[PDB]
RNA sequence: GAAGACUGGAGUGCAGAAGAGGAGAGUGGAAUUCCACGUGUAGCGGUGAAAUGCGUAGAUAUGUGGAGGAACACCAGUGGCGAAGGCGACUCUCUGGUCUGUAACUGACGCUGAGGCGCGAAAGCGUGGGGAGCAAACAGGAUUAGAUACCCUGGUAGUCCACGCCGUAAACGAUGAGUGCUAAGUGUUAGGGGGUUUCCGCCCCUUAGUGCUGCAGCUAACGCAUUAAGCACUCCGCCUGGGGA
RNA sequence: GGAGGAAAAAUUCU
């Protein structure tokens, strides 16, 4: 994921003028990456450090998506409606 | 990406031989999407180890700027195919 | 004691430069050892790096 | 890839057959069909020559390209698809010009490329060049002996050649058996391997699936007669009892060469398989 | 992590095996009157309170006696996160056979043996000292 | 437990750094074997000694050319990367992780983790290729009282490639993961700050790895000792005399 | 003293 891209998800789901550490953009950041690298994972198989990767961002992202939700319901139901999750 | 590509042309090629392959392999490198942006000539120098029947040979040297990472994958074919190369390396600098 | 590279604060060792190269190579195309020339390790990998690359295009000699 | 039957009946419990899941079309081109009939091995006179053929499905012959002799006409790949008179498929390919011809269809070969033969053709999968054009290393197929006869070595499914030096009028092939062999460098050869190389795990499964390709029972000759068979006669089960196994007509079977001695074509083998 | 009053009497502990002589460490409500429960019986010599812009530190200066004997020979700690104590007013234990001290948090704040057992009140013990 | 507030934990941002981390494609030289051809003649090979073996149908040796396969000399270093197994020729494409610098951002979002899912040296199994060296089984020659061995001459599976199983090891640092505290001295890897100095260089300070010597402390002892086997807390796995097993 | 690499020799028995 080049450094402009990553830009763009941060400038669109931002949540005030100058936010990059709230969870939205996390989980933003973080679901575009998994996609690539499913993308990649498909291409190659038996690349497993790769997929290794994936497991990780992928358990971190569900403890993010948990702690955005017992901290805000309404949030949580407007991320999962925008990216398309579950 | 910009890139570095320098190879080397057989000693007994003709001057009118060897620009035409110069152009040719300039032009093919070029139709695939690349900014040439320097295309020196070190010329003719003597190999550490021979090669299939040569023991001196051309040495050309061609800087890129493309940023599609196809043209140089064309070049390599090419490469490989003509007889008036008879080596050639792309460094990522 | 003292590297080279560090001492000239040449950073980049480009391997099309044969004169530089032809000092850390033996009389039978061998890469000298670290210990014998002094060289920091960072650009002694380096070194041997475009060493490689250079030998490998009929620039350095593989063997004598 | 290889789809496999699950056990539901005894007769289907070691089939595997093809998916054909590289077959775009399923119906061939009218132009270029002529009608087929089974010969059963029987001669010019009637008589049965070759055994163990006969009474299959009815098929019907597609003229295929071997020569490939139009030279600077683009051709478009625009259907592969099934030919029951030989193992790999084939593909149906428009010119410019607005006539079809059919080809084998090489791997790597899909709908929608453009095909070129000639002294100008590059070296692509597809693409047909003479011999004395192809540079040294590079595999090819349908590779032909005289030069305007038309493709004829490599041609099976899944089969390979490679080119390994000039000898100035020859150019030395690696043929698909491990053969180096000579040939003229003025004919003919396509770039790459033929494409449908999985068709040698095909697992037939049935007694009567190879009836449906025309192939009729062959009988062991150690349980015919002496007038029969050397091997026939014998009380109960009996060895070969002979110097050594023996075909139906004498000329013995087993690692006896019967290529001929004296064959002129013996001067262009570099090496035998 | 996990608990703080057990590093706190571990940094102690460690800082009178070594013979250190001054003692810093992050502060809060419980560290103070823990601190100030030590300098009241003399355990220790004096404590600071010190303010910093995270969460302010407490600084302790361990006693020693004459010919440099250790005031403070041991700390253990009782009550724990995997497994709490609670003692009721007739179940204090007393430290050492009277000679040392024991803290315990009751509802009326932190208290060693003595003033629970004085006003007839339990909470949970927190430590010994001796 | 609920409602608020804050950054030390945790993560993102911005700027740099290093690396045999992983998958795919192409290429390079040294050497071994085989084949063809010049020169040349009686031995070569091997062992503690021999012999089997190759050789006058002409070896061994030397020079030229061709075919094919596997492994990557010097660099190379108690150096580096990875969770572990493990990873050394070169180039490109696609990708994972880590360290330092800043304090911009969110504000406890953390640790451990039965049952589950996945990876996992070598040997082995199935299908299809490839096969130069080495080599289980096997044969011959020796040694020996015997030699189903060690030694010598050959040699098949296998070692290699693709896909799919298998799920084991002295899989070891014989040392589970997380956090904090507790004398020093001296090398090395990747960074950062300052002072000397025109640079170079030298000196000091600090973060994260990797070695050695050593204090308190611990141990039955050997020994460990800021990379604890010391002082503490959280969670998991396991032990209860030897054989049978 | 500690760690790494690494040559040459070699009959059987008590
Ligand atoms: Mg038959
Ligand atoms: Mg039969
Ligand atoms: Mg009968
Ligand atoms: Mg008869
Ligand atoms: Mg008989
Ligand atoms: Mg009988
Ligand atoms: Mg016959
Ligand atoms: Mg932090
Ligand atoms: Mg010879
Ligand atoms: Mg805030
Ligand atoms: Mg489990
Ligand atoms: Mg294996
Ligand atoms: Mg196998
Ligand atoms: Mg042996
Ligand atoms: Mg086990
Ligand atoms: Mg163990
Ligand atoms: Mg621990
Ligand atoms: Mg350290
Ligand atoms: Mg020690
Ligand atoms: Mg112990
Ligand atoms: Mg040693």
């Amino acid at each position: 994921l080049t450094q402009e891209r990553k830009n763009e998800i941060i400038a669109e789901y931002r949540v005030h003028d100058t936010d990059t550490g709230s969870p939205e953009v996390q989980i933003a950041v973080l679901t575009a990456e998994i996609n690539s690298l499913n993308e990649h994972v498909r291409v190659h198989k038996k690349d497993h450090h790769s997929y290794r990767g994936l497991m990780k961002m992928v358990g971190h992202r569900r403890n993010l998506l948990t702690y955005l939700r017992k901290k805000d319901v309404q949030r949580y139901r407007e991320l999962i409606k925008r990216l398309g999750l579950r | 990406r910009k890139y570095e590509i320098m190879y080397i042309i057989r000693p007994n090629i003709e001057e009118d031989e060897k620009k035409a392959v110069v152009e040719r392999f300039d032009g093919i490198l070029t139709e695939n999407g690349a900014e040439i942006i320097e295309s020196k000539e070190w010329g003719k120098r003597r190999l550490a180890y021979e090669i299939n029947d040569y023991r001196d040979g051309f040495y050309h040297i061609v800087k890129l700027n493309a940023d599609k990472a196809d043209s140089i994958n064309e070049f390599d074919r090419l490469a490989k195919i003509s007889d008036d190369i008879v080596r050639h390396m792309v460094i990522k600098e | 004691k003292v590297c080279y590279f560090t001492s000239n604060g040449i950073t980049h060792i480009d391997y099309k430069d044969v004169e530089l190269l032809k000092k850390f190579v033996s009389e039978r195309g061998k890469i000298l050892p670290r210990r014998v020339t002094g060289t920091s390790a960072k650009y002694q990998r380096k070194l041997t790096v475009a060493i490689k690359r250079s030998r490998q295009m009929a620039l350095l000699p593989f063997v004598a | 890839a290889i789809k496999k039957y699950k056990p539901t009946t005894n007769g289907r419990r070691h089939m595997t057959s093809s998916d054909f899941a590289e077959i775009t079309t399923s119906t061939p081109e009218k132009s270029l069909l002529r009608p087929l009939k089974k010969k059963a091995g029987r001669n010019n006179q009637g008589k049965l020559t070759v055994r163990h053929h006969g009474g299959g499905h009815k098929r019907q012959y597609r003229v295929i390209d071997f020569k490939r002799n139009k030279d600077g006409i683009p051709g478009r790949v625009a259907t592969i698809e099934y030919d029951p008179n030989r193992s790999a498929n084939i593909a149906l390919i428009n010119y410019a010009d607005g006539e079809k011809r059919y080809i084998i269809a090489a791997k790597g070969l899909e709908v929608g490329q453009t095909i070129y033969s000639g002294a100008e053709a590059d070296i692509k999968v597809g693409n047909a060049l003479e011999l004395k054009d192809i540079p040294v290393g590079t595999v090819i197929h349908n590779i032909e002996m005289k030069p305007g006869k038309g493709g004829q070595l490599v041609r099976s499914a899944g089969t390979s050649a490679q080119v390994l030096g000039k000898e100035g009028k020859y150019v030395l092939i690696r043929l698909n058996s491990g053969e180096v062999r000579m040939i003229l460098a003025t004919c003919r050869a396509t770039i790459g391997q033929v494409g449908n190389e999985q068709h040698e795990l095909i697992n037939i499964g049935k007694a009567g699936r190879s009836r449906w390709m025309g192939k009729r029972p062959t009988v062991r000759g150690s349980v015919m007669n002496p007038n029969d068979h050397p091997h026939g006669g014998g009380e109960g089960k009996a060895p070969i009892g002979r110097k050594s196994p023996m075909s139906p007509w004498g000329k013995p079977t087993l690692g006896y060469k019967t290529r001929k001695k004296n064959n002129n074509s013996d001067k262009f083998i570099v090496r035998r398989r | 992590m996990t608990d703080p009053i057990a590093d706190f009497l571990t940094r102690i502990r460690n800082a009178n095996m070594v013979k250190h002589d001054k003692l810093e460490l992050p502060a809060s409500k419980i560290k103070k009157e823990i601190a100030e429960i030590l300098k009241r019986e003399g355990f220790i010599r004096d404590v600071e309170y010190i303010e910093d812009d995270n969460a302010g530190t407490i600084r302790v200066f361990l006693k020693y006696g004459a010919t440099g004997e250790r005031v403070i020979t041991g700390l253990k700690r009782i009550s724990k996160p995997g497994l709490r104590v609670y003692a009721k007013s007739t179940e204090v234990p007393k430290v050492l056979n009277g000679l040392g001290i024991a803290i315990v948090s009751t509802s009326q704040g932190v208290l060693t043996d003595k003033e629970a057992r004085a006003k007839q009140v339990g909470g949970e013990v927190l430590a010994y000292v001796w």
